[PDB]
């Protein structure tokens, strides 16, 4: 709210349309003082001093360049309203997947990782508060593909293996949150001596302790 | 408008403005043009907040880039592959051609940009901060995106370098060997320069008038007479700019609709990977390079394809 | 400043680049070129002749290798009728023809009208007949202080064609004897020119912007030596736009190329008047050295802008990279794409983000137009 009572120049996409269509308008009736090569542009005035077989002469030409005039106009509004139709498929496949869902295409629903979004009215148009998650104030981990333990190559099952430079620990992708590694966060996929850049560490079993 | 029209002929000039503000009209939809055409361009390229460097030494676990990376030994920054592409793809009469905001080295830039982005952080960068990880573990992220466990990535990490290398050598070859491969880019600049060709020739045109030429009407013919002549080739060459603009707006439009799908696939397809079938080619989307062209952009799509099945029986339980 | 207030019909600019108008090259002088012809056109032998042809069998003499000077017809108080048609009686000494015909005749007074293109009757169809597209003049007076048996042709099986003479006396299933007598000459205006009206030439001129007339082929532009192969009998070239751009002097045979005259379009580069009034010209496509803080871009000459080394975000688009900008003066640089940053790349290095923001952001899309009508 702070950002758009600072900015005039934010609803520019919006008065753009304003003032496309206004300019085009005033266009058109401004052709109204054209003669066209007419001794007039008013057929009030040519009316009144010419007989028919000369004053006909005089409204073709205005007839040409008045038809020439409207014609222009309308076909700038069928290419100008194909531009808009093109915005408001846009904006109504943002409403579905963006408000009706969360979406996993990139930059479709803003920057960062959507979460979600909220829709406002605005004149003429549509605006889209979108929420979404970043990522801050990343630090630097040792890594490697596999743990290499009693012979197997273990993989994590979700997250990447990090080294804080003396312990090995799991942990998630997007978020740092520290595990030890256990038999119930990794898998067993072959032996130690095909991946490359395998490390040796110990992958618990919580059951021996126990038992 | 008015110098395709009147030259530089005082008598003309004035008959034209009788005709209202149509000049003004056409000389506003060019300009809205190429205003968008610079909008296209930046929509496409400028996705990037920094501009991504690659390392010194080039270690992506047998993955080899050298062929989309630029090359230093060159006047253009440009990759092998760019440079291919390169390759491969009036004035008089008051029709003129504006520069690009945005020069070829600056567009190669920004591909290097993205290039160097998505080589040494994968899609982090293009949501956050750029954060480091090893290609090979980038690479068997990508796999568990497809549905394949990262084992399978490990366990064969040389040969699907080798398939990967492999598979770039041939796009640069199949590129030199297949003319008609930037037919797309080539389509665009040859109907511009069709329109503009056709523009120049009307002025041959008489229209009705004795004459083509404005100065063989003038030195010849007294105002009463000489206006007559004018208005007939006013009325023609009029009607050959207006016909002339209103397909540039139809083209430009259609130029507008590739440029918004190019920044789609950028964003889906390079700053991230795609679960749309078909969006970033066949096959099931790994990643995807930019590389700069003419006029455009080409992607390459690094996709896996499942390949030797077997028959085997199954149960939906046990 | 005043003239993008204009063009743009406020008293208020906002920041940004205005196309206002455009630049162009002036000429500064003239250049006459006319072949060098001596002796004067033998139109007297036409019209102070004792004896003119009957209209059914009118004469033509061929006016060719002379100086055709028609004010002395044009003045001449003598007669009734000049009516040109394609070209104006008093500009005729202005122009180069490839051939003049004159062709002569008696006739009767009430077949005056009847000698013009366009026209139908006993001598537009059956004795003397003139084109539509017809280009020359009809000249006629009376002649009855002057002046005998006199033919037209009353009876034919068709309609004459345009400057066909028949002469022929078969039996029609012809001739008939002709209220004053009226004695008419028409002038027909017809490749290097043969006949030329009285117009001084001047000396060549050339690597300068000027006027010109080439043996009465008119335009403006810079004339330089021609490299052009022209043969033989050529006298100048076409462009596409039907236009000359290369001729051959009437008096040195030197083949000149012609090039239009400097120009392009102007704009104004501006920061809001809100903030100030100084401006900065771009001269598009222009060289600096021909538009008389001057920095040449590929976009045209830029006067008013200190260009500067700093690259900064870019404002005001100028174009090929350089954008500028209001910090005060106006200044040119170029736009910078961003920071770089070099990421720390390793084959067992990775990093992991340890905390979080929440982020909104705006989105703003059209979705409708006024629904406006037109009766
Ligand atoms: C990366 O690939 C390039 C080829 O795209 C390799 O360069 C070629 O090396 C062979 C020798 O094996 C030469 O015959 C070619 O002429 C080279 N081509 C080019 C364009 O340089 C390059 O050595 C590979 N780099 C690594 C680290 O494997
Ligand atoms: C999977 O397919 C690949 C690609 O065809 C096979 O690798 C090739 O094996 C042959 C025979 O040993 C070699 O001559 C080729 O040079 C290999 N190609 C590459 C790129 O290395 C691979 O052996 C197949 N694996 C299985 C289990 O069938
Ligand atoms: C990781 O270490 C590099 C030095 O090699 C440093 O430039 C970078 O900023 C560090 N990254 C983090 C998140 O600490
Ligand atoms: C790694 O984490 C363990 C467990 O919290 C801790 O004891 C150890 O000191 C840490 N090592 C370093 C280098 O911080
Ligand atoms: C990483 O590079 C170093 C050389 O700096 C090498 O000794 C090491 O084996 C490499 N590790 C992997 C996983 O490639
Ligand atoms: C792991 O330990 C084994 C001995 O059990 C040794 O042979 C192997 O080289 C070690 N691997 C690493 C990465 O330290
Ligand atoms: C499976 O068996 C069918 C015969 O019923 C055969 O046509 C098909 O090719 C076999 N598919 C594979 C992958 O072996
Ligand atoms: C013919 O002679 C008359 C009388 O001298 C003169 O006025 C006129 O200009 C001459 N016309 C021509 C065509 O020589
Ligand atoms: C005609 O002009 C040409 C070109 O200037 C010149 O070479 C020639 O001597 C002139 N001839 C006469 C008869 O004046
Ligand atoms: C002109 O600039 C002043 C100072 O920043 C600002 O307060 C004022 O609103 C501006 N006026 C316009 C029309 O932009
Ligand atoms: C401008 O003209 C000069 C010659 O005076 C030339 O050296 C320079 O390259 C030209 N620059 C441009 C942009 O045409
Ligand atoms: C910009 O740097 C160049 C050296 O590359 C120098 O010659 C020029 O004078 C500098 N211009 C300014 C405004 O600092």
């Amino acid at each position: 709210q702070d950002s758009l009572s600072s900015t005039p120049s934010a609803l520019g996409k919006l008065q753009d349309v304003v003032n496309q269509n206004a300019q085009a308008l005033n266009t058109l009736v401004k052709q109204l003082s054209s003669n066209f090569g007419a001794i007039s542009s008013v057929l009030n005035d040519i009316l009144s001093r010419l007989d028919p077989p000369e004053a006909e002469v005089q409204i073709d030409r205005l007839i040409t360049g008045r038809l020439q005039s409207l014609q222009t106009y309308v076909t700038q509004q069928l290419i100008r309203a194909a531009e808009i139709r093109a915005s408001a498929n846009l904006a109504a496949t943002k409403m579905s997947e963006c408000v009706l869902g969360q979406s996993k295409r990139v930059d479709f629903c803003g920057k960062g990782y959507h979460l979600m979004s909220f829709p406002q009215s605005a004149p003429h148009g549509v605006v889209f508060l979108h929420v979404t998650y970043v990522p801050a104030q990343e630090k630097n981990f040792t890594t490697a593909p596999a743990i290499c333990h009693d012979g197997k190559a273990h993989f994590p099952r979700e997250g990447v293996f990090v080294s804080n430079g003396t312990h090995w620990f799991v942990t998630q992708r997007n978020f740092y949150e520290p595990q030890i590694i256990t038999t119930d966060n990794t898998f067993v996929s072959g032996n130690c001596d095909v991946v490359i850049g395998i490390v040796n560490n110990t992958v618990y079993d919580p059951l021996q302790p126990e038992l | 408008c008015t110098m395709y029209i009147c030259g530089d002929s005082t008598e003309c000039s004035n008959l034209l403005l009788q005709y209202g503000s149509f000049c003004t009209q056409l000389n506003r939809a060019l300009t809205g043009i190429a205003v968008e055409q610079d909008k296209n361009t930046q929509e496409v390229f400028a996705q990037v907040k920094q501009i991504y460097k690659t390392p010194p030494i080039k270690d992506f676990g047998g993955f080899n880039f050298s062929q989309i990376l630029p090359d230093p030994s060159k006047p253009s920054k440009r990759s092998p592959i760019e440079d291919l592409l390169f390759n491969k793809v009036q004035k008089f009469n008051g029709l003129t051609v504006l520069p690009p905001l945005l020069t070829d080295e600056m567009i190669a830039q920004y591909t290097s940009a993205l290039l160097a982005g998505t080589i040494t952080s994968g899609w982090t960068f293009g949501a956050g901060p750029a954060l480091q990880i090893p290609f090979p573990m980038q690479m068997a992220y990508r796999f568990n995106g497809i549905g394949v466990t990262q084992n399978v990535l490990y366990e064969n990490q040389k040969l699907i370098a080798n398939q990967f290398n492999s598979a770039i050598g041939k796009i640069q070859d199949s590129l030199s060997s297949t003319p008609s491969a930037l037919g797309k880019l080539q389509d665009v600049v040859n109907q511009n320069a069709q329109a503009l060709n056709t523009l120049v020739k009307q002025l041959s045109s008489n229209f009705g008038a004795i004459s083509s030429v404005l100065n063989d009407i003038l030195s010849r013919l007294d105002p009463p007479e000489a206006e007559v002549q004018i208005d007939r080739l006013i009325t023609g060459r009029l009607q050959s700019l207006q016909t002339y603009v209103t397909q540039q707006l139809i083209r430009a439009a259609e130029i507008r609709a590739s440029a918004n799908l190019a920044a789609t696939k950028m964003s889906e397809c390079v700053l991230g990977q795609s679960k749309r079938v078909d969006f970033c080619g066949k096959g099931y989307h790994l990643m995807s390079f930019p590389q700069s062209a003419p006029h455009g952009v080409v992607f390459l799509h690094v996709t896996y394809v499942p390949a030797q099945e077997k028959n085997f029986t199954t149960a939906p339980a046990i | 400043l005043s003239e993008t207030k204009c063009t743009l019909k406020s008293f208020t600019v906002e920041k940004g680049i205005y196309q206002t108008s455009n630049f162009r090259v002036q000429p500064t002088e003239s250049i006459v070129r006319f072949p060098n012809i001596t002796n004067l056109c033998p139109f007297g032998e036409v019209f102070n002749a004792t004896r003119f042809a009957s209209v059914y069998a009118w004469n033509r003499k061929r006016i060719s290798n002379c100086v055709a000077d028609y004010s002395v017809l044009y003045n001449s108080a003598s007669f009734s009728t000049f009516k040109c048609y394609g070209v104006s009686p008093t500009k005729l000494n202005d122009l180069c023809f490839t051939n003049v015909y004159a062709d002569s005749f008696v006739i009767r007074g009430d077949w005056v009208r009847q000698i013009a293109p366009g026209q139908t009757g006993k001598i537009a169809d059956y004795n003397y007949k003139l084109p539509d597209d017809f280009t020359g003049c009809v000249i006629a007076w009376n002649s009855n202080n002057l002046d005998y048996n006199y033919l037209y042709r009353l009876f034919r099986k068709s309609n004459l064609k345009p400057f066909e003479r028949d002469i022929s006396t078969e039996i029609y299933q012809p001739l008939q004897s002709y209220y004053q007598p009226y004695r008419v000459v028409v002038l027909s205006f017809e490749a290097p020119a043969t006949v030329c009206g009285p117009k001084k030439s001047t000396n060549l001129v050339k690597n300068k912007c000027v006027n010109f007339n080439f043996n009465g082929l008119t335009g403006t532009g810079v004339l330089t030596e021609s490299n052009k192969k022209f043969l033989p009998f050529q006298q100048f070239g076409r462009d596409i736009a039907d236009t000359t751009d290369a001729v051959r002097d009437p008096q040195t045979l030197e083949i000149l190329d012609i090039t239009p005259c400097s120009f392009g379009g102007v704009s104004v580069i501006t920061p809001g008047t809100n903030t100030s009034n100084q401006v900065a010209v771009l001269y598009q496509d222009v060289n600096c050295t021909e538009v008389p803080n001057v920095f040449q871009t590929r976009a045209g000459c830029l006067i008013g802008a200190e260009h500067v080394n700093n690259s900064y975000e870019c404002d005001i688009p100028i174009g090929a990279g350089i954008c500028a900008s209001y910090q005060q003066s106006i200044i040119a640089y170029t736009m910078s794409l961003g920071a770089e940053n070099s990421v720390a790349y390793s084959n067992n290095s990775i990093a992991i983000p340890t905390n979080f923001t929440i982020s909104v952001t705006t989105e703003i899309l059209p979705v409708s137009m006024t629904k406006t009508s037109v009766d």
